[PDB]
């Protein structure tokens, strides 16, 4: 029973490793924040006709 | 074979599995998935542990 439990913990730690590496890969560095609390200008081009 | 020796006979004393390094884990997992009624020891990893 203890050894079967150990195999189950091996399975759970390997899926933990899988989700950990997935989170590490998806974390990325998309946090430049080039905005701040300053005066910012926005320009958009679109053609609406309803 | 070892399971039959341990069940039919009351002798399951310390046995040795001499294996190449790469399969060192696999063997201790081979009967971890399979018959787990044995107590397995793995010998490696620096003098301390």
């Amino acid at each position: 029973k203890l050894n079967i439990l150990s195999l189950d913990k091996f399975k759970e730690q390997e899926v933990w490793k899988k989700e950990n590496r997935l989170a590490l890969q998806k974390r990325q560095k998309q946090k430049f924040q080039p905005n701040e609390t300053i005066l910012q200008f926005l320009s958009t081009a679109w053609l609406m006709t309803p | 074979l070892l399971a039959y020796l341990a069940c039919e006979k009351e002798n399951w004393g310390p046995h040795l599995i001499v294996v190449p390094t790469s399969v060192l884990l696999n063997w201790e997992m081979e009967f971890k998935r399979f018959a787990p009624g044995f107590k397995v020891l793995t010998y490696y990893g620096s003098p301390q542990q």
